[PDB]
């Protein structure tokens, strides 16, 4: 539960972050959705 | 202000963001001090831009 907690803050962190990117770059919702899945990992098992 | 208007005493450490004082924080209260340090630590981000 830890763990998961330490996941669902960095989303709640990361989409705060993304919002202004993700409105300034559509074409990129690919790419910018596949860095937050990514930090979120860094933030779930530590993988650098 | 908010806080000392809620009955909490707000502990800053430069960055870090805590309160002290009886009984649990509100959820408004805790969810705005997450919001304030989040929003300073991504004032950090913009600054290091």
């Amino acid at each position: 539960a830890l763990r998961r907690l330490r996941r669902d803050w960095a989303l709640h962190y990361l989409n705060n972050r993304f919002e202004p990117l993700f409105q300034r770059f559509p074409q990129a919702r690919a790419y910018l959705e596949a860095l937050r899945a990514r930090l979120a990992r860094y933030a779930e098992t530590g993988e650098p | 202000r908010e806080a000392q208007e809620a009955g909490f005493a707000l502990s800053t450490n430069g960055e870090r963001l805590e309160l002290t004082g009886p009984g649990p924080v509100p959820a408004e209260l805790s969810a705005r001090l997450e919001e304030v340090t989040l929003g300073s630590l991504a004032a950090s981000a913009e600054l290091e831009v």
